[PDB]
RNA sequence: GCGAAUGGCUCAUUAAAACAGUUAUAGUUUAUUUGAUAAUUAAAGAUUACAUGGAUAACCGAGCUAAUUGUUGGGCUAAUACA
RNA sequence: UAACUGAUCGGAUCGAGGUUUACCUCGAUAAAUCAUCUAAGUUUCUGCCCUAUCAGCUCUCGAUGGUAGUGUAUUGGACUACCAUGGCAGUCACGGGUAACGGAGAAUUAGGGUUCGAUUCCGGAGAAGGAGCCUGAGAAACGGCUACUACAACUACGGUUCGGCAG
């Protein structure tokens, strides 16, 4: 008797033109710039940027004093702020649109750990936030595709991880036989 | 259909119970009582999810079955997992002498108001019907399915009485007429409390009513949904969520996070 | 209890009746109070 | 060692107990054993350990913090009447939980096909564990125990 | 004594039919619940009300069929059953 | 007010806690009527996919309306009798197809659309096909019964099955 009720949702987005010379070129130049793994990821991001603009357009369709806009518009922006996509001095909705996927990509646990000199590379970082080598907030973050919020961008180290805690993984297996 | 329904589905059980969607699959189905299915709060809901005194299902089974009697509804003992406590009721938790009002939010969720041993005495009754029965005698009936014998004669059908539970005595009533205070028991506007403006009857089968309140908002609803919370501006019971008045999603924000 | 039934009823009955004569006495009593000043 | 912060507490005079959320801090050591958590709590409350029952726990994805809920009963004589039969075998007070299903389903089989005469007899053979039995055992823990 | 007429599965039938959104019941039935209400037991009869009468499961014992929660048949006592 | 039936009701039942008496206190349950809750019948209006190589349809027994009765829980041609002749239709009747149970909804969508909805909610229908019924407050139930059609299980062939997995 199976009656699930949790919800679906695809984070993907397949492109119409399957072999756009110019499009693929950006996806790769992107995957290499952000240490991505598969084209999927790149679409996952575009799909997200979508929900924002589709909601920006949806709101721009309103009177400037619409009970709805006034409330949802602000709240959407407030969120662009917590994730730091727009700077204090970029309120107005119209700005929600001029958002580079390149900008939204930069606010990831990946893009951050590297740009925080906390790693030797855009890649080095990638295996790190993987091996738990990175804690955020009061919790530990394993998933490289974290949406790093402004407020907590301070709290990002390695709590009780070999590079702060007490290592002995490859070390132990190493020194014991040396004798 | 086969006969008469007998269960209830998680999914189908009223949003007034602020229920657990993931919860289970069912939900305690209100027992045929004083209040209608939708307009009620079965005890199990009242203690488990509401007060939180109970918890797991068996938790209740103890409370209402235990030879001690821990739950009182309008000065009476109750031991039914789903007695339909309805609007304007008074529930007492014996073992702690807690007294509550069964009232709707301003957002339409069943809320529990804490009363002082004082209000816990009186309960507000709305008049259902009024006619004379057996051997030349007058009878009045309340939403709370109360049947009254020899009631004051200055009481029209759509009235509101104040009831002294302690003496099962009436006192100070008040009909619905231009210029009173009211609570709306159900509708796209429930939980609101304002001043009655005027009542336009249309007889064709459905009369309407208008209202004002704090921020002087204009309200519209059918009579059957008006409950006279009082006569001439002074309300008769303490209301939940401050005064019976809801805010724009805009006013809520500005009040809380001040935007 | 069978007996207490008609008892409680006579009590409420005479009680109501006793009230009615006092209310009605007043209902008509205000009738000359209202129609007097109009004179 | 550990550090416990009590979080959300209610007072249920009905079942005579107080319900509380627990937040164990074990930064270093692994998840705390209910047992050890049982006593560091009883100490902060200053109540007999066996009158405090802790259930349900978690452990945030590697971080040394575990959330849980516990119960404080005043009379172990109350605790014994309220707690579930399964929580008791857990403190090794009630005992076993033998496989009823199968046999009960099989007796239904025979009984449903007999007249009172034998039925009675059969019934004198259905896997034990009466409620009447559960009580006598509950009772024995009652008298035989006293302290704190 | 209640329950077994809830649920659970399925869509074969079924295009103003079913359904939905609406309305009516001053054209109706509803065990269980909640509130209330009962002074007068009808006539003939009969008559105790500090309270009546008769019978039957379970049980005891005999039995049938190759066969089933088949059931004959004799004896025993209680009801919120029956009268 | 008048009378009718008397098969409507008006307790021959049950606890526990108290306490120097005369008893006291809180309950169980049976059951009548009015409300009340619950649900169900039936009902107003509006809305459905293809199709005229479907144009006239319903009317010997009801098709439309009126009368009186039956019958039902009640309304009603729902059924009987008598009477009138109507009722529907190109603003598509009537008939046929549907790998058609209807919704809530599902997939793609500039806007408008296109195609699906067996399938967790709701309502409906059904339990092998079909009809009949007991009982009950309540089902034509169907994990109840009766007969027929086609079947399933046992047999010492006399007879039997608590035989229906669309749980
Ligand atoms: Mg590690
Ligand atoms: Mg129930
Ligand atoms: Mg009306
Ligand atoms: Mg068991
Ligand atoms: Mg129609
Ligand atoms: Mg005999
Ligand atoms: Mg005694
Ligand atoms: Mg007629
Ligand atoms: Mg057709
Ligand atoms: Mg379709
Ligand atoms: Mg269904
Ligand atoms: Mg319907
Ligand atoms: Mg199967």
């Amino acid at each position: 008797m199976g009656k699930t009720y949790i919800n679906t949702s695809k984070t993907y987005s397949t492109p119409r033109r399957p072999y756009e010379k110019e499009r693929l070129d950006n996806e790769m130049k992107l995957i290499g710039t952000f240490g991505l793994k598969n084209k999927r990821e790149v679409w996952r991001v575009q799909m997200i940027l979508a929900k924002f603009r589709k909601a920006a357009r949806e709101l721009l369709t309103l009177d400037p004093k619409d009970p709805r806009r006034l409330f949802e518009g602000s709240a959407l922006l407030r969120r662009m702020f917590k994730y730091g996509l727009l700077s204090e001095q970029e309120r107005k909705l119209d700005y929600v649109l001029g958002l580079t996927i390149h900008k939204l990509m930069e606010r990831r646990l990946q893009t951050r750990v590297f740009k925080l000199n906390l790693a030797n590379s855009i890649h080095h970082s990638r295996v790190l936030i993987r091996q738990r080598h990175i804690k955020v907030g009061k919790n530990l973050v394993n998933v490289p595709s974290f949406m790093v919020r402004t407020d907590s961008e301070k709290s990002i180290d390695f709590a009780s991880t070999s590079p702060l805690g007490g290592g002995r993984e490859g070390r132990t297996k190493r020194k014991n036989a040396k004798k | 259909a086969r006969g008469p329904k007998k269960h209830l589905k998680r999914i189908n059980a009223p949003k007034s119970w602020m229920l657990n969607k993931l919860g289970g699959i069912w939900a305690t189905r209100p027992s045929q009582g004083p209040h209608k299915l939708r307009e009620s709060l079965p005890l199990s809901v009242l203690l488990k999810e509401r007060l939180n005194y109970a918890l797991n299902g068996r938790d209740v089974t103890l409370i209402l079955n235990d030879k001690e009697q821990n739950v009182f509804v309008d000065g009476k003992v109750r031991r039914d997992k789903g007695y339909p406590t309805g609007l304007m009721d008074v529930v007492r938790i014996e073992k702690t002498d807690q007294s509550f009002r069964i009232l709707y939010d301003t957002k339409g969720r069943f809320v529990l108001k804490s009363l002082s041993k004082e209000e816990a005495k009186y309960k507000l009754l709305k008049v259902t019907a009024k006619a004379i029965g057996p051997n030349q005698i007058p009878y009045i009936v309340t939403h709370d399915s109360r049947t009254i014998r020899f009631p004051n004669p200055e009481i029209k059908i759509g009235d509101t009485l104040k009831y002294d539970l302690v003496n099962n005595k009436i006192e100070n009533f008040a009909h619905l007429e231009s210029g009173n205070v009211c609570y709306i028991q159900q509708g796209n506007n429930i939980g609101r409390v304002g001043i009655i403006q005027h009542i336009e009857k249309h007889q064709g089968s459905f009369d309407i009513c208008h209202v004002k309140d704090a921020k002087g908002n204009a309200f519209a609803t059918r009579l059957g949904n008006i409950f006279v919370l009082g006569q001439g501006k002074k309300s008769w019971i303490e209301l939940p969520s401050g005064d019976g008045v809801r805010e724009t999603i805009l006013e809520e924000r500005k009040r809380k996070f001040s935007y | 209890e069978k007996t207490q039934r008609y008892v409680k009823t006579n009590a409420a009955k005479e009680e109501y009746e006793k009230f009615l004569s006092e209310w009605k006495k007043q209902r008509a009593a205000k009738a000359h109070a209202a129609s007097a000043p109009v004179v | 060692t550990i550090v416990i912060r009590t979080k959300k507490i209610l007072v249920n005079p009905l079942l005579s107990r107080r319900q509380l959320s627990l937040d164990v801090l074990h930064p270093d050591s692994p998840t705390a054993s209910k047992e050890k958590i049982r006593e560091e709590l009883a100490k902060q409350l200053k109540v007999d350990a066996r009158n405090v029952v802790v259930y349900g726990f978690s452990t945030q994805y590697g971080g040394g913090k575990s959330t849980g809920f516990a119960l404080v009963y005043d009379n172990q004589q109350y605790l014994l009447k309220y707690e579930p039969n399964y929580r008791l075998r857990k403190v090794k007070i009630l005992g076993e939980k033998p496989n009823t299903r199968r046999s009960f389903k099989e007796l239904k089989r025979k009984i449903k096909r007999t007249s009172g005469k034998a039925i009675t007899k059969l019934l004198s053979e259905k896997k034990g564990d009466t409620w009447a039995s559960v009580q006598s055992k509950k009772s024995d823990h009652l008298k035989n125990f006293v302290a704190k």
